[PDB]
Protein backbone atom coordinates (compact mmCIF):
# COMPACT_ATOMS: atom_id res chain seq x y z
CA UNK A 1 0.00 0.00 0.00
CA UNK A 2 1.25 3.27 -0.88
CA UNK A 3 1.06 6.25 1.87
CA UNK A 4 -0.93 9.19 1.27
CA UNK A 5 -0.02 12.48 2.57
CA UNK A 6 -1.25 16.36 1.52
CA UNK A 7 0.72 19.48 1.71
CA UNK A 8 -1.30 22.38 3.66
CA UNK A 9 -1.09 24.64 0.77
CA UNK A 10 -3.99 22.84 -0.64
CA UNK A 11 -5.70 24.20 2.54
CA UNK A 12 -5.11 27.22 0.83
CA UNK A 13 -6.25 26.04 -2.45
CA UNK A 14 -9.43 25.21 -0.89
CA UNK A 15 -10.96 27.93 0.64
CA UNK A 16 -9.64 29.77 -2.42
CA UNK A 17 -12.47 27.95 -4.31
CA UNK A 18 -14.60 27.66 -1.33
CA UNK A 19 -15.18 31.45 -1.49
CA UNK A 20 -16.76 31.21 -4.91
CA UNK A 21 -19.77 29.11 -3.50
CA UNK A 22 -20.17 30.68 0.26
CA UNK A 23 -22.99 32.95 0.93
CA UNK A 24 -24.23 32.46 -2.63
CA UNK A 25 -24.23 28.00 -2.72
CA UNK A 26 -23.14 27.20 0.77
CA UNK A 27 -24.13 23.56 -0.64
CA UNK A 28 -21.51 23.24 -2.94
CA UNK A 29 -18.81 23.94 0.00
CA UNK A 30 -19.27 20.40 0.93
CA UNK A 31 -19.84 18.97 -2.35
CA UNK A 32 -16.71 20.03 -3.67
CA UNK A 33 -14.90 19.10 -0.99
CA UNK A 34 -16.73 15.75 -0.19
CA UNK A 35 -15.06 15.13 -4.47
CA UNK A 36 -12.02 16.03 -3.25
CA UNK A 37 -11.99 13.72 0.05
CA UNK A 38 -12.96 10.89 -2.36
CA UNK A 39 -10.84 11.80 -5.44
CA UNK A 40 -7.79 12.37 -2.65
CA UNK A 41 -8.68 8.58 -0.32
CA UNK A 42 -10.32 6.22 -3.50
CA UNK A 43 -10.21 7.62 -6.87
CA UNK A 44 -6.30 8.38 -6.59
CA UNK A 45 -5.34 5.04 -4.79
CA UNK A 46 -6.94 3.13 -7.31
CA UNK A 47 -5.15 3.28 -9.98
CA UNK A 48 -2.87 6.96 -9.93
CA UNK A 49 -0.85 6.31 -13.28
CA UNK A 50 -3.81 6.05 -14.83
CA UNK A 51 -5.30 9.67 -14.67
CA UNK A 52 -3.90 11.96 -17.10
CA UNK A 53 -0.81 14.22 -16.99
CA UNK A 54 -0.73 17.82 -15.57
CA UNK A 55 3.04 18.66 -16.68
CA UNK A 56 5.69 16.35 -15.98
CA UNK A 57 5.25 13.85 -13.07
CA UNK A 58 2.44 15.46 -11.97
CA UNK A 59 -1.03 14.26 -12.41
CA UNK A 60 -4.71 15.79 -12.15
CA UNK A 61 -7.95 14.61 -11.80
CA UNK A 62 -11.40 16.77 -12.45
CA UNK A 63 -13.44 16.88 -9.35
CA UNK A 64 -16.20 17.24 -11.97
CA UNK A 65 -18.70 19.24 -12.40
CA UNK A 66 -16.43 21.61 -11.06
CA UNK A 67 -13.99 22.84 -12.92
CA UNK A 68 -11.30 21.87 -10.04
CA UNK A 69 -8.74 19.04 -10.13
CA UNK A 70 -6.34 17.64 -7.95
CA UNK A 71 -2.98 18.48 -9.14
CA UNK A 72 -0.63 15.27 -7.31
CA UNK A 73 2.90 13.18 -7.93
CA UNK A 74 2.68 9.32 -7.12
CA UNK A 75 6.20 7.85 -6.62
CA UNK A 76 6.07 3.71 -6.15
CA UNK A 77 5.72 4.50 -2.01
CA UNK A 78 4.15 7.44 -1.91
CA UNK A 79 1.06 9.48 -2.95
CA UNK A 80 1.08 13.75 -2.51
CA UNK A 81 -1.40 15.22 -2.91
CA UNK A 82 0.29 19.05 -3.94
CA UNK A 83 -2.65 21.53 -5.46
CA UNK A 84 -6.12 22.10 -6.27
CA UNK A 85 -6.49 24.86 -8.52
CA UNK A 86 -9.05 26.10 -11.52
CA UNK A 87 -9.08 24.60 -15.01
CA UNK B 1 -0.90 24.51 -16.63
CA UNK B 2 -0.07 28.36 -15.74
CA UNK B 3 3.23 29.20 -15.19
CA UNK B 4 2.21 30.33 -11.49
CA UNK B 5 0.68 27.18 -10.45
CA UNK B 6 3.59 24.97 -12.35
CA UNK B 7 5.75 26.80 -9.84
CA UNK B 8 3.14 26.85 -6.67
CA UNK B 9 2.97 22.93 -7.23
CA UNK B 10 6.60 22.62 -8.49
CA UNK B 11 7.43 24.45 -4.41
CA UNK B 12 5.07 22.16 -2.68
CA UNK B 13 6.75 19.09 -4.50
CA UNK B 14 9.97 20.49 -3.25
CA UNK B 15 8.67 21.05 0.01
CA UNK B 16 10.86 18.54 2.20
CA UNK B 17 9.99 20.16 5.47
CA UNK B 18 8.25 17.03 7.10
CA UNK B 19 6.17 19.71 8.89
CA UNK B 20 3.60 20.99 6.22
CA UNK B 21 2.59 17.55 4.62
CA UNK B 22 -0.55 16.29 6.53
CA UNK B 23 -1.90 13.02 7.01
CA UNK B 24 -5.25 12.62 4.95
CA UNK B 25 -7.30 12.30 8.62
CA UNK B 26 -4.94 15.22 10.45
CA UNK B 27 -5.88 16.87 7.13
CA UNK B 28 -9.33 16.31 7.27
CA UNK B 29 -9.87 16.90 10.72
CA UNK B 30 -8.63 20.50 10.18
CA UNK B 31 -11.09 21.84 7.37
CA UNK B 32 -13.65 20.51 9.55
CA UNK B 33 -12.95 22.69 12.16
CA UNK B 34 -13.07 25.35 9.57
CA UNK B 35 -16.57 26.68 8.70
CA UNK B 36 -17.79 23.26 10.53
CL1 LIG C 1 -5.49 -1.25 -10.47
CL1 LIG D 1 -9.91 5.96 -15.49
Amino acid sequence: TRRLRVHNGVEDDLFEAFSYYADAAPDQIDRLYNLFVDAVTKRIPQAPNAFAPLFKHYRHIYLRPFRYYVAYRTTDEAIDILAVRHG
Amino acid sequence: ISEANQALIEARANDTDDAHWSTIDDFDKRIRARLG
